[PDB]
């Protein structure tokens, strides 16, 4: 994987600290509200 | 006649109550029903609204 080549690339370069109805389309409805 | 023929009569009144009964304006409304009832309880002592 990409990941881990780029992981062992760094690890070797590291250090450390030293000791109803709708006329307009005309479909038909059923409440006045559902009209409105 | 009225209803659906082409009688028109103009009642002469001279003053009379009137009552209204507002519609939705975008839906089918026939007034029928209540000129009819009107006619129909017209009597020679009363006359509804
Ligand atoms: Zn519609």
């Amino acid at each position: 994987p990409m990941s881990t080549r780029i992981a062992e690339a760094t690890s070797a370069i590291v250090s450390k600290h030293p000791a109803y109805q709708c006329h307009v389309c005309s479909a038909v409805l059923f409440s006045p509200l559902d009209l409105d | 006649w009225i209803k659906t023929g082409e009688l028109r009569i103009r009642i002469e009144m001279g003053a009379y109550p009137y009552m209204l009964h507002y519609y939705d304006p975008r839906q089918y409304a026939n007034a029928w029903n209540l000129t009819s009832a009107w006619l129909e309880e017209i009597t020679p002592t009363s006359i509804p609204s």
